[PDB]
């Protein structure tokens, strides 16, 4: 037999025991997830135990059947996608000592406390406290001292230990042949072999920084309008022509400026519409919420949910008996077992965050056919991307009329039009130079262009020049401001959540056209239209088995990341706030200081 | 005397389809009509014969093949079809005269750790003859290297469980089978209807 035919039988016992492997491994994850109980701590480490060392020996196996010598391009992605993952070329005691950095980083955010300056013994934690003053709190003076506090106890803790892990992620990186740890988490975007579609390493880099380009002058704009409003929440405190302190900014650290909007809002006579209130009238529940969710995705042609995902979903908190982890996920357990864990309320929100969370499911169902290795999205931010555009399409009025959530004689102003899409700015955004700016300094750092006597400094030089934020108190290099972000203290890529929020426009852009939507594109519903079903189904029913810019040409007709699409979603906003801005000062001087 | 379907159809437990059981029925009178109006079988495909006629003409030797698979492989139970199980398990002719029947068993063949009772074989030199059966557990040689009996790189052994659980979807469930044969020849034929 040729090494491919010896390939694709070592794929198919493969596939076997790994299905019966990570379903164990989900069903007992699940079961902890649904009742946390140390019985199911134990039953779910063991069964996760059992699934890593299955796959750190299938790993090592498949890297003897050289990649080479395989011409069938889906034997060829289900080996590479086994040869990378479960292999740890690093040292026993190097990998011992990088697990200790991760546990201990993870720790430090988890349980870091900061305690009043009146009282030492009023301690406030991040994930009820802290984050609760960043999110509401008008007060200057309450707001600047728990930024200062959380990275001056928590941020100056992780310093030395983010020393020792860019360190040790370069080594883990260089053993699997990538030049550094930011090339190992773009190395997701790579394809090659495939003529026409294949994409580099460094090719990601240069699409980010292009499509930003053309994301500056809405951004510019943006953030003019928001310094106008902001200046009269905080006279004396903020300069007309300068950065946006970065305590100011709706939470910890500008990530989104979503909780600006009480201060920004264009009309805030006009209430923003909520059917919250419409689904009590009509006595809805969880069942009709996810019953609906299910009515929308079939009225494009796909398929119903299973019969299981009725029967074992969780769509309801459980009460006192069981204790749940209430955070909305889709579970793809395999064998044909799908299920949404959801604590719904009956709001407008969990409304429409079941339609994100049943696209995903949508999504794992079209690409079960697929062999196990390439079940998976085209790259990390085609799933979310495909969840986003079910709650676009579920939020619009159109659609909210259409099950009777909102008057038949209900009429769309202008002003709540505008409302509705500078919320959605704060958001979408105003997270877009956050995000970019986060990955930059990440990858810089660890290439080595900002060694580690400049890590600070250079921080708030690219947070003053590109995301137009300042920091309201200096900081030295004993700091560690990134590391005060979840993701970057608990290791974890946010390339991503740009590349993912190029996508979700680029598809409902497509999707769209599909539904011959007529007006601008945020009042658009591709309900009811089986060609914009048809046309997502065929990238869905892919998975990993071709390249992300195949997958993406199958939608929007392009191979590649478009800023576009996004452009035009707001371009209704980005016409009214040139027309406020005309008294303004648009961009800003990176010279200006809360403390100078 | 009335034939032993409720022997095959209602038996406790089923065979695994690599080694599919086989009852070959004579000397009674057989009753289709409990079998093609029972509104339980989610498959009753009939080839070369009729459903609803067969209580009319006798048959020289009627044959009970039953086994257990998932849903997702029913469909390789008829003439002419290709896959893990009619490749290496249970191979039906090309030019069958009979009846295939299927039903869901979720309820009495999964267990929530998981049922292993079941098997499958998973690689052979060759594909099945006709009604062939293959009940040997000798390590396969995937490679060009022998494997000596050895159980490691390039060589498997041939049999799989099913692992079948309750909460596997309907692709994934377990689906007992009886495949009915039907022959008439100038023997004592003493399979009729009423
Ligand atoms: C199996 O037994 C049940 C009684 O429990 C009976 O109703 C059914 O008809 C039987 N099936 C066959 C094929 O005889
Ligand atoms: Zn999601």
């Amino acid at each position: 037999s040729t090494i491919e035919e010896q390939a694709k039988f070592f794929l198919d016992k493969f596939n076997h025991e790994a299905e019966d492997l990570f379903y164990q491994s989900s069903l007992a994850s699940w079961n902890y997830n649904t009742n946390i109980t140390e019985e199911n701590v134990q039953n779910m480490n063991n069964a996760g135990d059992k699934w890593s060392a299955f796959l750190k020996e299938q790993s090592t196996l498949a890297q003897m059947y050289p990649l080479q010598e395989i011409q069938n391009l889906t034997v060829k992605l289900q080996l590479q996608a086994l040869q990378q993952n479960g292999s740890s070329v690093l040292s026993e005691d190097k990998s011992k000592r990088l697990n200790t950095i991760l546990n201990t980083m993870s720790t430090i955010y988890s349980t870091g406390k900061v305690c009043n300056p009146d009282n030492p013994q009023e301690c406030l934690l991040l994930e009820p406290g802290l984050n609760e003053i960043m999110a509401n709190s008008l007060d200057y003076n309450e707001r600047l001292w728990a930024w200062e506090s959380w990275r001056s106890e928590v941020g100056k803790q992780l310093r030395p230990l983010y020393e020792e892990y860019v360190v040790l992620k370069n080594e883990m990186a260089r053993a699997n042949h990538y030049e550094d740890y930011g090339d190992y988490w773009r190395g997701d975007y790579e394809v090659n072999g495939v003529d026409g579609y294949d994409y580099s390493r460094g090719q990601l880099i240069e699409d980010v920084e292009h499509t930003f380009e053309e994301i500056k002058p809405l951004y510019e704009h943006l953030h003019a309008y928001v310094r106008a409003k902001l200046m009269n929440a905080y006279p004396s405190y903020i300069s007309p022509i300068g950065c946006l302190p970065a305590h100011l900014l709706g939470d910890m650290w500008g990530q989104f400026w979503t909780n600006l909007y009480s201060l920004t809002v264009p009309f805030g006579q006009k209430p923003n519409i909520d059917v919250t209130d419409a689904m009590v009238d009509q006595a809805w529940d969880a069942q009709r919420i996810f019953k609906e969710a299910e009515k929308f995705f079939v009225s494009v042609g796909l398929p119903n949910m299973t019969q299981g995902f009725w029967e074992n979903s969780m769509l309801t908190d459980p009460g006192n008996v069981q204790k749940a982890v209430c955070h909305p996920t889709a579970w793809d357990l395999g064998k044909g077992d799908f299920r949404i864990l959801m604590c719904t309320k009956v709001t407008m929100d969990d409304f429409l965050t079941a339609h994100h969370e049943m696209g995903h499911i949508q999504y794992d169902m079209a690409y079960a056919a697929q062999p196990f290795l390439l079940r998976n999205g085209a790259n990390e931010g085609f799933h979310e991307a495909v969840g986003e555009i079910m709650s676009l399409s579920a939020a619009t009025p159109k659609h909210l009329k259409s099950i009777g959530l909102l008057s038949p004689d209900f009429q769309e102003d202008n002003e709540t039009e505008i409302n509705f899409l500078l919320k959605q700015a704060l958001t979408i955004v105003g997270t877009l130079p956050f995000t970019y700016m986060l990955e930059k300094w990440r990858w810089m750092v660890f290439k080595g262009e900002i060694p580690k006597d400049q890590w600070m400094k250079k921080w708030w030089e690219m947070k003053r020049e590109i995301v137009g934020v300042v920091e309201p108190v200096p900081h030295d290099e004993t700091y560690c401001d990134p590391a005060s972000l979840f993701h970057v203290s608990n290791d974890y890529s946010f390339i991503r959540y740009y590349t993912r929020t190029l996508y979700q426009f680029q598809f409902q852009e497509a999707l769209c056209q599909a539904a011959k939507h007529e007006g601008p594109l945020h009042k658009c519903d591709i309900s009811n239209s089986t060609e914009a079903g048809q046309k997502l189904f065929n990238m869905l029913r892919l998975g990993k088995s071709e390249p992300w810019t195949l997958a993406l040409e199958n939608v929007v007709g392009a191979k590649n990341m478009n800023v576009r699409p996004l452009l035009n979603y707001f371009e209704p906003l980005f016409t009214w706030l040139k027309d406020q801005n005309k008294n303004s000062f648009v961009g800003w001087s990176t010279d200006w200081s809360p403390y100078a | 005397n009335l034939c032993p379907f409720g022997e095959v159809f209602n038996a406790t437990r089923f065979a695994s389809v690599y080694a599919w059981n086989r009852k070959r029925i004579s000397n009674c009178v057989a009753d289709y009509s409990v079998l093609y109006n029972s509104a339980s079988f989610s498959t009753f495909k009939c080839y070369g014969v009729s459903p609803t006629k067969l209580n009319d003409l006798c048959f020289t030797n009627v044959y009970a093949d039953s086994f257990v698979i998932r849903g997702d492989e029913v469909r390789q139970i008829a003439p002419g079809q290709t896959g893990t199980i009619a490749d290496y398990n249970y191979k039906l002719p090309d030019d069958f005269t009979g009846c295939v029947i299927a039903w869901n068993s979720n309820n009495l063949d999964s267990k929530v750790g998981g049922n292993y009772n079941y098997l499958y074989r998973l690689f052979r030199k060759s594909n099945l003859k006709p009604f062939e059966r293959d009940i040997s557990t000798e390590i396969y040689q995937a490679g060009s290297t022998p494997c000596n009996g050895v159980k490691g790189f390039n060589c498997y052994f041939p049999l799989q469980s099913y692992g079948f659980q309750p909460t596997y979807g309907v692709g994934y469930q377990p689906y007992r089978v009886v495949v009915l044969s039907f022959e008439l020849l100038h023997a004592p034929a003493t399979v009729c209807g009423p």
